[PDB]
């Protein structure tokens, strides 16, 4: 891939570096499609009437189904439309306008029937996509399970083969499932027991296509969330549910990869997502802090609010930048495995989301505090993206451990920039530096710590961020030299937020590269296991009251 | 460690 | 004061070092009073309702004026209590268990009466303080009015003296006031012609106190709220309110100066508000991450939640320091100026607030996003402290210019650690040359910019962020060194606390010196400038789609 | 300045 290779300090170029272009014939398509998709959105969606309710309008719902929405990336074979990683991305952009659209469709489509088209057979594709593309039916992922006096990630769904090898019988429960209450069709994984020639009782996770008429499954009551009340959150329960044996996702026992490949082959458009959202707030906080006087001046005019809008800026220049670059990567021929380049995507577009929404809150003061304004809606929306599609601190692991694995197997094998563009020359040679640092640091952290590396969870920390800033580093010199080369409309403005990025970036990836050493004064990394142990020793703050006095 | 643990991220290394 | 002479390098180790100690008798005291009020408020106020319904039920109401909460600092020879500052701060902890009665408390106390006791005569204090105090009346503060085609702070408002000479009529209009629906005794400031020898036109601003009962005060219905729904958020409109000549703060045209002790006066609790609100969530959360298993351990087994727990309880210790040394720095005999400190802590409060308790949320995973865990709650809660007793980053201004007004005087007119424990010698020593550096580096920038400083926002930020760290350093230093000398329980807990803070704040302050100089690379506000500027001109995102093509 | 605008930060500074 690209971001493996960046835990061995070189840059894999001829990859990253020639942004991902698209041809004039398929520009012209996409944009015929955005037609009546934007102008619906902008128009008959009515997103606080939808936030209110906690319903989406059956109207709004099968309007989408008319626009095709339900089977943006299912094969044109299927009655879907086949679009690209990078096509899809750009149609991520205005269907975040609602928030409770976004995470329904996104759930049916990245997650829902991703499992039949990434694993499913000639002949399940046959009968399940041409109905689930034209929005009759909805499919809904069911992985997680609620652990109750039991590990939160293990599977205690089972699935026992009849007597007369017919088909299966599953029993089980699944919880935060979107879409459990409007799916037709569920890929739920469960543990079955494998006999082979060993004579074990070794029992593997295997995917399966459970339809809501198989009988037996039955979904509570919708959750409460905070933010997107028009998504159908619902917990799923399968009680002696008989699937055939011909619905299975690839093959019995091989359950792992599937769930595997659905979920990593995603969340790149994200960072589009939230970014498309980003420019709209700078679209309206701008239309208030220009009309608006404070001590005979314009908003716009202060300094505290002239950073807060150049941030914003920054933050949507870096997460667009990203986002296509991940996308250009997916749409190569064959099957490129890219998967850290989406939580890196993931995690940057969550946090970057959370405070923009929020710096963009405090923009209007009191008046972004009420009901009134979409801003609180947008605050409330925005905070499940921290959590949805996969924690921001579970995918920092995935990231650094994923590319500790490569570079592991490299060392062990071992011991047993003339394309930017010339104006961008000061932040190219921060990111080659940058670069052999990290390379150096993983080199020496593999060396001093080993296969133990998985305790130390503040050092993976510091290692997913300095490889989330060194993706951000040239995702942003890639689109501003192409926009020099080409001479698109005020480059010098991309080159402006390109140029700003990399400097912060470099000196946040400067300063904690000094803290993976081991004569690091500066790291606070003892100390916070000492504090943090007696704390969850205590279950409680531990430090008396200042007005506390002893005899 | 069961398998399915690796969904989330790689519990051990090939080290 | 303290803050102020921060500004020339010179640390008063004689006000700030030796911690504010309490006498035996004041803590038995606060402690009986403590009791009756902690219990009604753990088993008698149901938080969740108050958010629910919006309203708070009459008969809590009731019983808070009759546990005397609305009088607390009233003196005690007005039906009040007559608590102290540091015994005000110790109720804020109880109290900050709804957030819509610790405003409602708030701006009847703080903002609310305060004014009738700081400018009030001893006639006015002996009419409505009696009746203030005991809960019957509500105070309210009307100062800033909706900006509608108009400067924001600008007043307005206008008081017409009678022809008769016996009471003014007050017209005009007042937002975001709260208890607007519930104050029978407004605080009103309005602009009122003074005629002098000069015999000009000149207006100046007057506080009066309007009744409710005085006719032609008439307000709206309640605003939306995020958070705080509890509290009553109107906008109060005085129609002809005839107002008696002798309800008048003080003496006519000194309504500015009444303006300026209530709003300083009010601030520094704060910090205790919130810490007693942090404390819960490291109660709550932890026994969560204990008694939950994930990969076949504990989630306090885990190094991320490990690294938010040391983080909120960090947080809660300096927000304590710096809220008991400010109350403290309050009680001494006279009337000290210490205005910029009660900022800092509202600053770091409301900052510390708003991170910690995202943070705590996102420990909980999917099950805190939901209305059934007392978390969604508290998040929406905790926004409005960034707003509410001034905006942060207009609290920063207020903070800098302060303490850069006094260091001009003082070059103007010059032109024309033994008290710390031996344990805590490795912080004593960072927080001098922080000191030292930030005085250098205030004389530098006083003599480049001049006047000119007024006008740059982000030198003055990078000064306010500095001079908060400062004073969480040296509130933290004080409290560990009392705590080891006395030797109180769990006294090495403290200590790495604040060693941790120190080392941290250490950094953020070596960092931002470096940033305020004329030769400083990573100095990036010349770039942000110009890429704000373009984007406010343009009012919109200006860089081009990445899929953006040019002939 | 109207002296009221001083509320929120200090103007004019006297140096």
């Amino acid at each position: 891939a690209f971001a493996k290779e960046l835990f061995l300090g070189k840059i894999k170029k001829k990859e990253v570096f020639p942004f991902p272009e698209v041809s004039q014939d398929e520009l012209n398509e996409i944009n015929q499609f955005l037609g009546p998709v934007e102008k619906f959105f902008t128009e008959e969606v009515d997103s606080r009437k939808i936030d209110q309710e906690g319903k989406i309008p059956d109207e709004t719902l099968e309007k989408l189904k008319s626009l095709g929405l339900f089977g943006l990336q299912v094969p044109e074979e299927y009655g879907g439309l086949g679009f690209s990683n990078t096509m899809y991305s750009r149609l991520g952009e205005i269907i975040s306008m609602d928030g409770s659209i976004t995470v329904t469709l996104a759930a049916h489509q990245a997650i829902g029937l991703k499992g039949i088209i990434l694993a499913g057979t000639e002949e399940q594709k046959a009968k399940y996509l041409p109905k689930l593309a034209s929005g009759e039916h909805i499919a809904a992922f069911c992985l997680t399970e609620p652990a109750s006096g039991s590990d939160a990630a293990s599977i205690r769904s089972r699935a026992t083969l009849s007597e007369d090898k017919k088909h299966y019988i599953l029993n089980g429960s699944k919880v935060w499932i979107t879409n459990g209450g409007l799916a037709n069709i569920f890929t739920v994984f469960a543990k079955t027991e494998v006999v082979d020639s060993d004579g074990s009782v070794k029992d593997k996770i295997t995917a399966f296509i459970v339809e809501r008429d198989f009988g037996g499954v039955t979904n509570g009551k919708p959750e409460d969330k905070l933010g997107i009340r028009g998504s159908n959150t619902c917990e799923v329960h399968f009680e002696n549910t008989k699937i055939p044996v011909e619905n299975i996702l690839g093959e019995v026992g091989d359950g792992f990869k599937v769930a595997m490949n659905i979920l990593n082959s995603g969340r790149f458009s994200m960072g589009s997502v939230v970014a498309g959202l980003l420019k709209r707030l700078i679209e309206m906080t701008a239309e208030y802090a220009c009309t608006r006087k404070q001590f005979n001046k314009r908003l716009s005019e202060f300094g505290l609010i002239q950073e807060k809008f150049a941030l914003m800026a920054q933050k949507a220049y870096v997460m667009e930048s990203m986002t296509y670059l991940t996308a250009g990567m997916l749409d190569q021929p064959g099957f490129p495995d890219c998967s850290i380049e989406a939580a890196m995507v993931k995690v940057f577009s969550s946090e970057a989301a959370w405070q923009c929404v929020s710096e963009a809150l405090q923009i209007l003061g009191g008046l972004g505090y009420t009901r009134d304004y979409p801003y609180e809606r947008i605050l409330r929306d925005t905070r499940i993206l921290l959590i949805f599609e996969g924690t921001n601190e579970i995918l920092r692991m995935y990231i650094a451990l994923t590319g500790l694995q490569h570079a592991g197997r490299i060392l062990t094998t071992r011991i047993h920039h003339g394309v930017v563009h010339p104006s961008l020359a000061d932040s190219a040679n921060k990111f080659e530096e940058n670069t052999y640092c990290f390379g150096r640091t993983v080199e020496t952290l593999l060396l001093r710590f080993g296969k133990t590396i998985m305790e130390e969870q503040l050092v993976l920390k510091r290692v997913a961020n300095i490889l989330i800033n060194l993706y951000g580093m040239t995702a942003v010199l890639s689109r501003a030299s192409r926009s020099i080369r080409i001479g698109l409309r005020n480059h010098d403005h991309e080159v402006l937020l390109a140029n700003t990025f990399c400097v912060e970036a470099y000196l946040q990836n400067l300063f904690s590269l000094s803290q993976l050493d081991k004569y690091a004064p500066e790291n606070l990394d003892e100390q916070i296991k000492k504090v943090s142990q007696q704390i969850l020793e205590k279950r409680a703050y531990i430090c008396a009251h200042p007005l506390d006095r002893t005899c | 460690t069961p398998e399915e643990w690796n969904l989330y991220y790689p519990m051990q290394l090939d080290l």
